């Protein structure tokens, strides 16, 4: 999932778009 | 002391590097019919050492200004040309003689006589006052000089027309060195 | 000896062209095979080699710190590119006809001989005054208003890439609220403003 | 003093082998893991000393590529991070090797000399110098959890220093080294258990 | 070997002559003129070449 | 040999009448030539080309000559 | 062009082909040209001529050679060249009113109610504009 994100300001803000993959997944588990 | 040795040293006196030593280049034997033409031919070096030193001494301090530097820079494109001709002449020394050299270096004894007398008429001129003292050499009429100096003027007067096109359309004059004829008061 | 020289002008000193840590590149002494009058033009030619060596040694050393110093050296190699490329050519011309002397080789440098000298003190002012931060974007600019056309066209390139850093940081701040900095470079440090480091123009 | 008097083109071929990472070369005979130029090499020109100068620089590059090849060797002959790190390094070498190998083609089949192959290899000898500093922090170090954490953290720090072709290298070198953690992290989430080997993860349960 | 060296020298001389002609200004015509000049006069050859050019016009 | 070369030159320039005229015309120092060429270049000016010509002349000697130069000067 | 005619013989001499009797033939044209320029350079300094009177002389020394054709194609090259600067101020006085003439040499000089402003100077008339010395002013 991280690799396709590279297809669609480097490694600091760019890395800040990886967490939506790891956070929504978390929200389901705790929920 | 053959004739091939003098041509060996003369090709170096044309630059400043010294039989022929250093105001005339007194040569120190050989026949009189040789010393005279050497003294005459070497006169091109004394015109070359003086012009090179002027560009160098001024290329050291930044006090000359933008207009001055431009004129000093214009004295190098008219020296690369003088540094190329020597290379072609150098390749033939391996035949040319003093008589052959005279018909070779008869023209660059004139360009090295306007430039070596253009840097003395404008000695202490810093700023536009320099671009006004290399324009007082165009009223000459000589079609070979008036078409040389009227080219150095086209380079020296480029920075002047850079402030003018700035102080007219934008009104923002900027010259740490006082060159433009519009002086501001803080 | 030609290919020997074209390496000495590249940054590799040898027996014919000794290297001294203080003075710079220079010819050792008189050589019997060559003429005794050339011993001068080479010394005039080495005044250029010393510049490239002292350039590339500083470029590699990166020395002081800060991105604006990193990018300055990053750009400093770009202006220095035509020097190298024009040096590779000299070998090709000598490979064709074997009748070319040092005179022609000295003549070929022409433009580099009147450029390096003016772009040498710009480096010296940095290493001798600890010019830290964005203050470089003025120290290089105050020398960009020089008369020499070649120089006026060289430093402008360096200022054109050095601005790329500010333009990177400036856009990163004006739309993302954060300032990417860890050495107090950009002129902003409840935030405030900086004046003692702000550019001139 | 005697000397071998090698020809000119032979040096470039030897230099390419040094770039390749091969050992036991008539030139650049290493002694103690440190490549070093021989002493009897001389060309018709270059006065026997400039050659010792120009080769000495390329030798400094051989050290960068010989040490890395020694590193990859000590992994082939379950850390899951170093082994995953070399695969990124190894992948870079194959592509780099192709450019050097291609040049060898134009040698046997246009004039080519020393000062040309070097300037042709500028955007490579630049990218290589970075690895000598990135890897230097991945070799100077004992537990398996500090050798892998301190390595993976050095990259993310070294990239923020470089924020173009040098960034594309470090980034493409980063993803192929954080692949282990991103796997176990996901595996811990969806499969509900932490499946670590040699206690590689930082959470030593 | 010696014959090959002579051929290289002739080619180099022809290239130099062509450059001189361009500055004072084809290659096949120059080669024919050079061979005739070597045999033997020069002013007469120039007059004939000028007349031939006028006839072609 | 010379007659054959003249016929070939006439053919390149272009017939039989012209060849006959050329034959009739045919039937009918170096330093000085170089100086004359330099003077002609000066009249044309320009100066840079003259310097190049001097270098070219030296190269030809390094690698009869007067006759070839005179023909080139006549063409101008 | 005389410093070259000395060079060709030198090259020929390096071959022995220049006997003294052979010299006395080659210099024949260079003995006649240098005998015209050494007669204008002594008829320009005899009576001090500058401006116009040094252009009247070069229109009479060119008419005295009306049948030589080897010393008239010369004195017609000097006059055609020593009169362009005089004719470049005349193209400023006829097509406009401005008279530059830094040195006092033009035929018309200004002053500082209008019959005294511009006055025809009598000396500096080229003696071939004498017919139209009035329509110019």
């Amino acid at each position: 999932v991280h690799d396709p994100l590279l297809a669609i300001t480097f490694e600091l803000t760019l890395r800040s778009c990886l967490y939506p993959h790891i956070d929504k997944q978390y929200l389901d588990c705790c929920g | 002391i053959t004739e091939a040795a003098l041509v060996r040293d003369i090709l170096y006196v044309f630059q400043g590097i010294d039989n022929i030593k250093m105001n005339c280049y007194k040569v120190e034997n050989l026949s009189r019919s040789l010393r005279d033409t050497a003294v005459r031919l070497s006169e091109l070096g004394w015109l070359h050492n003086k012009i090179r030193r002027y560009t160098d001494q001024r290329s050291l301090d930044r006090s000359f200004g933008l207009v001055g530097q431009s004129f000093c820079a214009a004295l190098h494109q008219e020296l690369r040309e003088y540094y190329r001709l020597l290379s072609v002449l150098h390749s033939q020394l391996q035949s040319l003689t003093l008589r052959r050299l005279l018909v070779w270096t008869y023209d660059p004894k004139i360009r090295l006589k306007t430039l070596a007398a253009l840097v003395d008429h404008c000695q202490g001129r810093k700023g536009g006052e320099l671009a006004s003292a290399v324009h007082a050499y165009t009223k000459t009429g000589d079609p070979y000089m008036r078409s040389l100096v009227q080219h150095i003027l086209s380079l020296v007067s480029h920075p002047v027309l850079s402030f003018l096109y700035r102080w007219i359309y934008d009104g923002e004059l900027e010259d740490t060195y006082h060159e433009f004829f519009v002086a501001s008061d803080p | 000896m030609i290919h020997e020289l074209l390496l000495a002008l590249s940054g590799y000193p040898g027996s014919i062209f000794t290297w001294n840590k203080r003075s710079g590149l220079q010819v050792s002494q008189d050589f019997p095979f060559l003429h005794p009058s050339e011993t001068s033009v080479l010394n005039r030619l080495c005044r250029l080699g010393t510049d490239y060596i002292r350039f590339t040694e500083f470029i590699e050393q990166y020395t002081l710190h800060g991105i604006y110093l990193r990018a300055f050296c990053t750009g400093l190699d770009s202006v220095l590119q035509p020097y190298r490329q024009a040096l590779l050519d000299l070998e090709q011309e000598f490979l064709g006809d074997p009748h070319l002397s040092i005179s022609h080789v000295n003549y070929f440098l022409d433009q580099f001989q009147l450029l390096f000298p003016s772009v040498m003190v710009v480096v010296e002012q940095i290493k001798s005054q600890k010019i830290h931060g964005c203050q470089i974007l003025e120290t290089v600019y105050k020398h960009s208003c020089g008369g020499l056309p070649p120089v006026r066209s060289a430093l402008e390139k360096i200022l054109a890439v050095c601005h790329g850093v500010m333009y990177k940081q400036l856009s990163a701040w004006m739309l993302h609220g954060l300032l990417l900095d860890q050495h107090e470079e950009f002129f902003i440090k409840q935030f405030s403003l900086r004046v003692e480091i702000l550019p001139s123009y | 003093d005697d000397r071998v008097l090698v020809t000119e083109t032979q040096v470039i071929r030897e230099t390419l082998w040094l770039l390749s990472g091969v050992k036991k070369l008539f030139i650049f005979q290493l002694i103690d893991g440190k490549v070093t130029v021989r002493n009897n090499i001389i060309v018709t020109h270059l006065t026997h000393s400039c050659l010792r100068s120009v080769l000495e620089q390329i030798a400094a590059y051989g050290q960068v590529v010989f040490r890395l090849q020694e590193f990859i060797d000590e992994v082939m002959g379950p850390f899951r991070t170093y082994q995953a790190f070399m695969w990124a390094l190894y992948k870079y070498f194959i592509s780099f090797k192709e450019e050097l190998a291609e040049i060898e083609k134009c040698i046997i089949n246009t004039t080519i000399t020393l000062a040309i192959v070097v300037d042709k290899l500028a955007p490579r000898l630049s990218q290589l110098k970075v690895l000598h500093k990135v890897f230097s922090t991945g070799v100077a170090e004992t537990r398996n959890v500090v050798r892998a954490s301190h390595l993976l953290n050095t990259l993310y720090k070294a990239i923020l220093e470089y924020d173009e072709q040098t960034v594309s290298l470090l980034f493409s070198l980063w993803v192929e080294t954080v692949r282990p953690y991103l796997q176990t992290v996901d595996e811990w989430i969806v499969h509900g258990h932490l499946w670590d080997g040699a206690r590689e993860f930082i959470i030593q349960r | 070997a010696a014959a090959a060296a002579n051929l290289n020298a002739v080619r180099e001389t022809m290239d130099v002559l062509l450059e001189i002609s361009r500055i004072l200004n084809d290659m096949e015509t120059l080669s024919i003129c050079v061979r005739l000049c070597e045999q033997g006069n020069p002013e007469a050859l120039s007059s004939v070449i000028k007349e031939l050019r006028k006839a072609t016009e | 040999s010379p007659n054959v070369l003249l016929q070939n030159l006439c053919c390149r320039i272009l017939v039989a009448q012209q060849f006959q005229y050329a034959v009739r015309v045919i039937g009918s120092d170096e330093f000085l030539v170089a100086e004359k060429i330099k003077k002609e270049l000066i009249r044309q000016r320009r100066e840079a080309d003259a310097a190049l010509f001097s270098e070219l002349h030296r190269k030809l000697h390094s690698q009869n000559k007067w006759s070839i130069l005179y023909l080139l000067l006549s063409l101008s | 062009e005389h410093l070259i005619l000395v060079s060709q013989l030198e090259q020929l001499h390096r071959q022995g082909l220049l006997s003294l009797q052979k010299l006395w033939f080659y210099i024949q044209p260079a003995m006649r040209t240098m005998d015209i320029l050494a007669s204008l350079a002594t008829s320009v300094d005899k009576g001090e001529c500058l401006g116009g009177s040094t252009l009247s002389l070069l229109h009479d020394r060119s008419f005295s050679y009306t049948g030589d054709s080897q010393a008239q194609e010369l004195c017609l090259y000097l006059t055609k060249a020593a009169s362009a600067p005089y004719f470049e101020v005349l193209e400023k006085w006829i097509y406009r009113g401005i008279i530059h003439d830094p040195y006092s040499e033009f035929m018309v000089e200004e002053h500082e109610y209008w019959d005294q402003r511009y006055t025809i100077v009598q000396q500096q008339i080229p003696s071939f504009l004498q017919k139209m010395a009035d329509k110019i002013l």
